Protein backbone atom coordinates (compact mmCIF):
# COMPACT_ATOMS: atom_id res chain seq x y z
CA UNK A 1 0.00 0.00 0.00
CA UNK A 2 1.31 3.46 1.13
CA UNK A 3 5.31 2.30 1.10
CA UNK A 4 6.18 5.47 2.41
CA UNK A 5 5.02 6.31 6.03
CA UNK A 6 2.02 8.37 6.55
CA UNK A 7 -1.97 9.17 7.04
CA UNK A 8 -4.96 8.46 3.88
CA UNK A 9 -7.46 10.75 4.25
CA UNK A 10 -10.95 9.42 4.28
CA UNK A 11 -9.79 6.11 2.89
CA UNK A 12 -13.00 4.47 4.08
CA UNK A 13 -15.00 7.59 2.26
CA UNK A 14 -12.80 6.66 -1.02
CA UNK A 15 -13.25 2.87 -0.89
CA UNK A 16 -17.27 3.40 -0.84
CA UNK A 17 -16.95 5.85 -3.83
CA UNK A 18 -14.98 3.48 -5.45
CA UNK A 19 -17.34 0.21 -4.87
CA UNK A 20 -19.57 1.83 -7.38
CA UNK A 21 -17.15 2.72 -10.67
CA UNK A 22 -17.60 0.47 -13.67
CA UNK A 23 -14.06 1.60 -15.50
CA UNK A 24 -11.67 4.85 -15.14
CA UNK A 25 -9.24 6.62 -17.78
CA UNK A 26 -5.62 6.95 -16.51
CA UNK A 27 -4.79 10.48 -17.62
CA UNK A 28 -1.56 12.50 -17.16
CA UNK A 29 -2.82 15.68 -15.50
CA UNK A 30 0.48 17.32 -15.33
CA UNK A 31 3.20 16.37 -17.45
CA UNK A 32 6.51 16.28 -15.61
CA UNK A 33 9.10 17.46 -18.20
CA UNK A 34 6.99 20.41 -19.40
CA UNK A 35 4.97 21.80 -16.41
CA UNK A 36 8.09 22.23 -13.77
CA UNK A 37 10.73 24.12 -15.47
CA UNK A 38 12.48 25.67 -12.27
CA UNK A 39 12.58 22.23 -10.18
CA UNK A 40 13.72 18.83 -9.73
CA UNK A 41 11.12 16.30 -10.78
CA UNK A 42 13.76 13.44 -10.13
CA UNK A 43 13.00 12.14 -6.73
CA UNK A 44 13.54 8.39 -4.66
CA UNK A 45 13.29 6.58 -1.88
CA UNK A 46 14.52 3.24 -0.23
CA UNK A 47 10.93 2.78 1.45
CA UNK A 48 9.13 2.35 -2.30
CA UNK A 49 12.00 -0.08 -4.12
CA UNK A 50 11.76 -1.27 -7.50
CA UNK A 51 13.95 -4.06 -8.68
CA UNK A 52 16.26 -3.73 -5.59
CA UNK B 1 -18.19 13.16 2.75
CA UNK B 2 -20.89 10.96 4.67
CA UNK B 3 -21.85 8.77 1.90
CA UNK B 4 -21.39 5.15 4.63
CA UNK B 5 -24.00 7.48 6.46
CA UNK B 6 -26.53 8.09 3.73
CA UNK B 7 -26.27 4.24 2.74
CA UNK B 8 -26.78 2.79 5.97
CA UNK B 9 -29.66 5.17 6.46
CA UNK B 10 -31.07 3.80 3.31
CA UNK B 11 -30.49 0.07 4.09
CA UNK B 12 -32.79 0.57 7.16
CA UNK B 13 -35.19 2.35 5.12
CA UNK B 14 -35.52 -0.34 2.58
CA UNK B 15 -35.17 -3.51 4.78
CA UNK B 16 -38.41 -2.04 7.15
CA UNK B 17 -40.60 -1.76 3.87
CA UNK B 18 -40.18 -5.20 2.75
CA UNK B 19 -40.54 -6.77 6.34
CA UNK B 20 -43.23 -4.53 6.58
CA UNK B 21 -45.32 -5.67 2.83
CA UNK B 22 -44.32 -9.22 3.69
CA UNK B 23 -46.72 -8.96 6.97
CA UNK B 24 -49.31 -7.05 5.26
CA UNK B 25 -50.03 -9.67 2.31
CA UNK B 26 -49.28 -12.70 4.23
CA UNK B 27 -51.92 -11.75 6.99
CA UNK B 28 -54.13 -10.36 3.92
CA UNK B 29 -54.20 -13.81 2.18
CA UNK B 30 -54.51 -15.92 5.56
CA UNK B 31 -57.65 -14.69 6.69
CA UNK B 32 -59.40 -14.65 3.61
CA UNK B 33 -58.82 -18.79 3.39
CA UNK B 34 -59.89 -18.55 7.11
CA UNK B 35 -63.22 -16.73 6.32
CA UNK B 36 -64.37 -19.27 3.40
CA UNK B 37 -63.66 -22.25 5.15
CA UNK B 38 -65.34 -20.61 8.05
CA UNK B 39 -68.41 -20.09 5.87
CA UNK B 40 -68.38 -23.64 4.79
CA UNK B 41 -67.92 -25.07 8.12
CA UNK B 42 -71.30 -22.90 9.27
CA UNK B 43 -73.36 -24.48 6.39
CA UNK B 44 -72.24 -28.06 7.23
CA UNK B 45 -73.15 -27.22 10.27
CA UNK B 46 -76.70 -26.26 9.68
CA UNK B 47 -76.87 -29.35 7.23
CA UNK B 48 -76.37 -31.70 10.07
CA UNK B 49 -78.64 -29.76 12.18
CA UNK B 50 -81.76 -30.58 10.16
CA UNK B 51 -80.66 -34.35 9.33
CA UNK B 52 -80.44 -35.05 12.95
C1 LIG C 1 11.14 29.54 -14.56
O1 LIG C 1 12.39 30.23 -14.80
C2 LIG C 1 12.41 31.02 -15.99
C3 LIG C 1 13.81 31.56 -16.15
O2 LIG C 1 14.02 32.69 -15.31
C4 LIG C 1 11.35 32.12 -15.90
O3 LIG C 1 11.34 32.87 -17.11
C5 LIG C 1 9.97 31.50 -15.65
O4 LIG C 1 9.01 32.53 -15.43
C6 LIG C 1 10.00 30.56 -14.44
N1 LIG C 1 8.70 29.95 -14.20
C7 LIG C 1 8.04 29.10 -15.02
C8 LIG C 1 6.71 28.63 -14.51
O5 LIG C 1 8.48 28.73 -16.11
Amino acid sequence: GTCFPGDFADYEELREQLSSVSSFERFEIFPKERSWPNHTTRGVTAACPHAM
Amino acid sequence: LEKRMENLNKKVDDGFLDIWTYNAELLVLLENERTLDFHDSNVKNLYEKVKN
